[PDB]
């Protein structure tokens, strides 16, 4: 079900919102937001894009889900690359 | 000249108004207070030539709803820069008329 | 959404039969506070502002579906206002100099400067109290084209309070010994005919309630004002061999004549609601009692030796 | 004779008194005037430095207006909507829009000082404040409502404050906290030093040195009058600060006064920023925004403050920073989000208007440059289903404007969020925090229009829904790109 | 209460009465009243048609100069001066220098009548009168002097009416003769049935429509509220004719409007008619000088005269093929001797400008054209001794201004000869002469600036010498090509 | 040949004055230039016969000075700042007349006071008219635009004064409109003996057409004596006889009179710098006066009578 | 650095709207206030016209520069805004600040 | 000796001043006259310039001096093309 997060893409001018669901994966999680940024704003480029807590050092793991994550709806997060 | 004597011959009356918020009041005033004439207006931008033929009356009343605030007919000369025909003016109307039929 | 032509005028304004004038342009519809009943401001609905106006402006007994079809009668914006201001005030102004060219002040009644330093001059805390009033309608009142009238209402509050300001500073320099620009205060505060208009007063800027604070100003203070301090001022000065004050009094007379007439507009927009007749007259019940007291001290202060 | 202003001006001042009827706190209630227990008697000594008498003042009103309304007339024809270009036919929608209907809100402001100040001559000053804002909000009325049978975009000169357009709820979020939405003294000393000796002469002197070079004088000539009489009312502002400080209150006057400043420069940042940086054809950019900011915000008003015994804010450093990067960012989001406007943002990005850009701000091309780059191959390969977004910013709760931070090449943004009584806030700085944190009770209900959008009052809940909720009655009115993407031919 | 005008305006005009202590020829003498021995009695119908009284006068004036000072103080950083083409600087530079101080004589012609009209509404409209004159030289003072510093033609503003130069002397050969030196009636007529609902039109409205596409809204602002005074002081005229005709003074009202006009028409065609077809740039140009002609001299005012009772002039078609002609040729006598000016005149020709003046006038290019292919092409190869003169024009006795004539494929030019005691005297039309004649004494000992070249009175006798005499004090001064010759590039 | 010279800061015939010049003094002075050819006024015959009226009545004048336009009105009036005085003081007049008209003023005053009005004051608009012609005629004549300008605006002054009385004579008529008010003025004018050493002067004055002469009979000789025997002796008629509208009016018509006495007097001062106008001007005055005491006695007794 | 020296500054002056004030307030500031340099930035659509510490404008000088009558008062037609505090009476305005930056 | 006349040239615009000589020839006044005009205004041609009074049918003799022509100074003649 509908999980709202404000999110920043690496290297976006900003923050949106972005509706995901509770049972996204985190590599869902960074497509849905990618869907709004890269080839918009974002050139595309390769490698492996991750989740996290907004400006914290550690990453989600990319297979960890929205609700096992303990995040919190409404809350922010970034999505970059490794 | 046939240019001429056409210029010449015309029964064109009304006023000429300079560049200024009086021109679109007094372009619907000629309309609204001459039914049934075709009023004429030539834009130079600087002024505007409005004109009837034979007769074209402008009222204070319709001239101030026009406008849309208080108006008294002199002042009218604030903005009045030529007119052609004769001229009657008073406190609730201006006349421009010929005399004469050319 | 659809594809839609340009307007000749606002959107608010183009269901108008007539060409919108220009105070129709510049003073309709413009309190964005009165479009959402829950948040007046764009702030946290339970602001202490947001409260003020929910029980002061929203919450008043004095009720009408469409306050921003009221029109001020004389239809005045701050251009013709002024326009029409600079002259009666340039034409008082004129009086003033002439009259001073004439010694006018010398020529007055023996004593009369101790009727004035009394009765008159004390005036500019009255007047002050009516601009603070204005000033508290114009900021409640549920609409732009109520609130325009308060502002120059207060405007013009502030003029008379000016009249009285400079009239207490010349007669002074021909009557140095008489208290003028010196006890005024005291006299508000002290002084028996003073003290039921200024109890009057005191309640009027507390009564917070936007209907009841127009009411009590404009139906109640401000025309006991005009028969009971206004007209027996100019029969006293009359008496007194005053020219000046008659004529400035006249001049104070329109602005308190046209405070009156957009009053009676908004009264008379107001009663289309039947339920506000009772609301007003109510009111008008409740603050007569406090006016007539107000002018009765005053008329005695005003009569006496 | 007359007698001369000096020898009778303390009468018409002279009106304090020492109530009995009622108590002093009912009559000056502190939740409307904001004495902050200052007894009446101290307010006395307020003397106003820059003084007006009322025969003076409707005499003086009375040619101001016969010369700006003169100019008006006398140029209805120089066809500046015709001539103009498109970006500064949008400067002056969106300065309509964005300032109109707040001048006459700022009425309200001066009227809670003539009521509640217990300051007798700020009374009376703001009674002319009351009459300076009354004309300033029926010009800026009077005059873009000739050009509504043009153009249904400048409907919004009035119709703004009226909708729930975002850029619209960020002035009123502005003007309701800092000038209608507080008490008297709090008005005096935060609208006063915010707005009219700061940022307003951004707005209306800045700007109006662009449009003289743009040759629209009916509009520079408009809005420098304007400002005059700001010149003479916001000097209520410097005596009420004065007693603060004299009676002990310089703290709590300081923080006013900071948070009043910061709200402010959120504000002009998105609706100047891009005006003079992008909208404002390159001819006719007399300085850069960053410019006009050293000049005016740096250069006189926080000197003036210090003069007046204030500190440098507490975030000064912060607000430099802010002041080379923030409108950048602003701008491109008005631009990407445009339908939401009521304006035609100009994106202001052919190759010389990028090296100007870079010229005053060096690095532009290595950040925003990054984006614009992205957006303009969009253009040139037609997929313009790319330049339009489909989901809504996130947005400031204080400013109301959406979050954003520097792009491209140093990638860098920051949200500062917020715990508080259950509710999770985002504010687009330390300040915007901090300012939230010094008064909850004025802003901890309030609901942003994103807060709107997540809690089912915006329906559909699609970009599209959310513009019938904005107030747009016709496809004409949404924002567009000012010249129709001509840009990227160059 | 206040009491509507109409109800006292009689009492405002009942100030005729019947003298005793002088007769009334003494204290309405006809030099000076040119009451043509028509009784006084006679005078008291006189009705102007557009009235004002003393504080509607002074109320609405102060509202008309608040609005032309705040608009030129608004303007005063438009550029106007730096931007303009240098073609519309000059039309500038020769209208304030023709007209300032020739409205500021145009008092002492309502003064004339103020005094020696026995119509007493004639008496107070012409106070109005020179009020509004007064205004209009104050104006027309002021506004150029901030150009003073800028370009020393600017001071022909003020100097112009003080100089021997040939065009100031044609200026004031007409106003002297329409304007101050005739009695009172002849100027009721004269001037506002030549100048004042005539020729001033073009000058006025017709040049601010230019100046409004030309960008110069100081300008086109201050002489169209100009005109609005005009308009009504010149409304003096209907009455006065009216009388005259009903007492039996057609013939000699006629006479003197014929004339007035002929006269107003050969001055304007030289300081309009150039600026509208050559000065003014080509997308600035409203209309064609004579589709101005058309629109305010004919369609417009000589239709208003025949409503009032009058003849077309018996020289009509004259002046019709003079509208074609004349000023095509003055405009290349001005910018031939353009030295002589205190303005820079604009050539006019370019490829683009001559397609237009083809359109505007068949058969130019085989006319006037022929002279401007031989003076293009000497600037193109450099001789520029042959674009100056070495000579002075031959001069009208009556106009001033060069004879001139048709030149090219039907070259056509005729000078109209007179001796009249012991003199012999040159006149550019048959109209001129006979405007002589009509009042001999007027004229005969007057001499033209050639006349004054042959006599000795200009020394040295040189082109030098005469540049001099007509008060040049500077090398700047004098006019040059507006554009330095750099429209021969575009030929 | 020819000097270069850079642009000067204001007209070239100002560009010398030690002080910044005014708008007074770029817009009033060296306007005439009908004085620089003392054989030609006008640039037409010199024998023409307007030539020969202003060779005759202004350059063969026996007042001189050799430079007339070196004279400064003191008030420095211009068009512009005349209207903005006028304006002022004329709306406040005619805000006077709305306001005495609200309170029935006419109503209240003394018995027969209509009778005088009628008499001594509303036959004013010719004597008023008589100031407005000849003023005027010294416009015209008069040797330099700073003083002609003088006359521009003592003509219109003349005819303000000339529109209160007909404003006020048929506004009074309105109240009693069995005295002859507004129309009954032009017999009296001509006719009754309280007016004709008044109409004598004026109709003399009229014809003395020496612009010299001119200035001196009427600024010198009678506007003096109407302040001193007219207007003053009317306020204080109207003062014994309950009428205290026409003190008020007859104040503003005073500032313009005592207006007109202060660029005379300044006249007079620049002519004296040449010592044998002293002679010219005592020599007109004496001719003069005898004419004005007369017109005045006429009038006071006029006025006295019961 | 460049923040440091803009708000570390002591002019003070008016700021005058694009008019007929523009020239004759440049001139009264340099009368009126000799031995200081009066610096001027124009901006088309108003000036900017500063000194050090002080400036004074008095109504006679600006009354000759003028050209024409004037009160004080009716310089705020044309004052736009200013630096420094201001002091306002009848015969001068005088811009100034209390501390040296 | 110096004899002032007003000279209206073939095919150009205006009649100037030109001043000849008492014992000029009509074809040296010819000459005298097109210094003012050809190749300023006027084109120049073969043919030979002829003198006559102003808007005269006659044409005076090319030899003919002024002195013999009987014209008065400031006279108006025109040069032509025969
Ligand atoms: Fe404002
Ligand atoms: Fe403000
Ligand atoms: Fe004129
Ligand atoms: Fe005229």
């Amino acid at each position: 079900s509908a999980f709202p997060v404000h999110a920043a893409f690496e290297k976006d001018f900003l923050v949106q919102l972005v509706v995901v669901d509770l049972n996204d994966s985190m590599d869902q999680v960074a497509e849905k937001v990618a869907y709004h940024c890269v080839n918009r704003r974002v050139a595309p480029r390769e490698g492996v894009m991750r989740v996290r807590k907004h400006r914290s050092t550690e990453l989600f793991p990319r297979d960890m889900t929205i609700a096992e994550s303990g995040l919190n709806p409404t809350e922010v997060i970034d999505v970059v690359f490794e | 000249s046939t240019l001429a004597d056409q210029a010449l011959h015309n029964n064109n009356v009304g006023p000429i108004i300079r560049a200024g918020d009086l021109v679109e009041p007094v372009i619907e005033t000629a309309e609204i207070d001459n039914p049934g004439k075709e009023i004429t207006v030539e834009d130079r931008r600087a002024y505007v030539r409005i004109a009837a033929e034979g007769e074209l009356i402008l009222t204070r009343k319709t001239l101030e709803e026009q406008l849309g605030r208080p108006f008294n007919m002199q002042e009218l000369e604030i903005n009045l820069a030529s007119f052609a025909g004769q001229i009657q003016a008073d406190e609730d109307q201006i006349r421009f008329y010929f005399d004469k039929t050319m | 959404f659809e594809s839609k032509k340009p307007m000749r005028t606002w959107s608010h304004l183009a269901e108008m039969r007539k060409k919108p004038s220009e105070y129709d342009i510049v003073s309709r519809k413009l309190h964005y506070s009165t479009n959402n009943p829950d948040s007046p401001w764009e702030l946290s609905p339970d602001s202490p502002m947001n409260l003020w106006y929910k029980q002061y402006r929203n919450a008043s007994p004095l009720k009408h579906d469409n306050w921003d079809a009221f029109t001020d009668p004389d239809q005045l914006v701050y251009r013709t206002y002024n326009l029409m201001q600079d002259g009666q005030e340039s034409y008082v102004q004129s009086l003033f100099d002439q009259f001073n060219e004439r010694e006018h002040d010398q020529m007055v009644r023996e004593g009369w400067e101790h009727t004035m330093a009394r009765c008159y001059s004390p005036l500019r805390y009255l007047f002050h109290c009516l601009q603070m009033s204005s000033a508290y309608v114009q900021q409640m009142a549920p609409a732009s084209t109520i609130s325009n009238c308060c502002i120059l209402q207060t405007a013009d509050s502030l003029r008379w309070l000016t009249h009285t300001a400079y009239r207490t500073h010349e007669l002074s320099l021909t009557y140095p010994d008489a208290g003028l620009g010196e006890h005024e205060r005291e006299l508000w505060e002290k002084e028996p005919g003073w003290q039921g208009l200024r109890e009057l007063m005191e309640k009027q800027l507390t009564a917070f309630d936007w209907g009841e604070a127009f009411v009590s100003l404009n139906l109640v203070v401000k025309p006991m004002i005009v028969e009971s301090i206004f007209k027996p001022l100019q029969q006293q000065a009359w008496e007194n061999n005053d020219t000046l004050l008659p004529l400035l009094i006249d001049s104070q007379l329109k602005d308190a004549e046209r405070h009156s007439r957009w009053s009676k507009a908004l009264v008379k927009h107001a009663l289309e609601n039947p339920d506000n007749h009772a609301v007003i007259e109510g009111w008008i019940e409740k603050w007569r009692p406090l006016a007539d007291r107000a002018a009765e001290a005053y008329l005695s202060m005003l009569s006496s030796d | 004779a007359m007698h001369p202003r000096k020898d009778w001006y303390e009468l018409t001042r002279a009106t304090n008194w020492t109530p009995s009827y009622v108590t002093e706190e009912q009559l000056f209630p502190e939740r409307m005037s904001g004495h902050m227990g200052i007894p009446l008697e101290k307010w006395e000594s307020y003397d106003e430095p820059y003084k007006t008498s009322y025969p003076e003042y409707v005499s003086i009103q009375r040619e101001k207006d016969a010369g700006a309304y003169s100019v008006k007339a006398a140029l209805e024809r120089a066809k500046i909507y015709e001539n103009s270009d498109p970006g500064w036919i949008s400067t002056l929608k969106s300065h309509y829009g964005a300032i109109a209907v707040g001048e006459y809100a700022a009425v309200t402001g001066e009227g809670r000082m003539a009521r509640f100040s217990k300051a007798p001559g700020n009374r009376n000053m703001a009674t002319f404040g009351m009459m300076d804002e009354l004309r300033h909000g029926q010009l800026q009325l009077f005059f873009p409502h000739e050009y509504c049978k043009k153009d249904r975009q400048f409907d919004w000169a009035w119709r703004a404050y009226h909708s729930n357009e975002w850029a619209a709820i960020a002035a009123k979020h502005f003007f309701d906290d800092i000038i209608t939405g507080r008490d008297a003294i709090s008005v005096a000393i935060m609208l006063t030093f915010s707005f009219e000796t700061g940022f307003a002469n951004m707005q209306f002197l800045g700007l109006a040195a662009d449009a003289a070079e743009a040759g629209d004088y009916t509009f520079a000539n408009l809005i420098s009058s304007i400002q005059t009489d700001e010149s003479r009312h916001a000097q209520q502002g410097g005596p009420a600060l004065q007693l603060l400080i004299e009676n002990g209150k310089r703290e709590e006057a300081q923080k006013k006064v900071d948070m009043a400043i910061w709200r402010a420069w959120r504000l002009f940042a998105v609706l100047t920023g891009p005006v003079m940086d992008y909208y404002t054809p390159l001819e006719d950019r007399s300085q850069s925004f960053k410019e006009f900011m050293y000049e005016w915000i740096i250069g006189q008003f926080e000197r003036s403050l210090i003069d007046l015994g204030l500190d440098k804010p507490w975030y000064w450093d912060l607000f430099l920073k802010d002041i080379d990067e923030l409108h950048h960012s602003y701008h491109m989001g008005v631009w990407y989000w445009r339908t939401t406007a009521w304006w035609n943002p100009a994106a202001g990005v052919t190759p010389e208007e990028r090296d100007w850009l870079e010229e005053k701000y060096p690095g532009w091309n290595k950040r925003w440059g990054r984006c614009w780059d992205v957006i303009t191959e969009n253009v040139l390969n037609d997929r313009m289903d790319l330049v339009s977004p489909e989901t809504l910013p996130s947005v400031c709760n204080m400013s109301q404007i959406p979050l954003v931070g520097v792009p491209g090449d140093d990638w860098n943004i920051e949200v500062f969020s917020l715990e508080h009584n259950g509710r999770l806030y985002h504010f687009g700085s330390e300040v915007d925090r901090w300012v939230f944190q010094q008064d909850p009770v004025q802003y901890q209900n309030h609901m942003n229009i994103v807060d709107r959008f997540l809690a089912g009052q915006i329906q559909p809940m699609t970009l599209e829904g959310a513009l019938k909720y904005m107030g747009f009655q016709s496809i004409e009115e949404m924002g567009k790109d000012a010249h129709d993407f001509a840009w990227a031919d160059k």
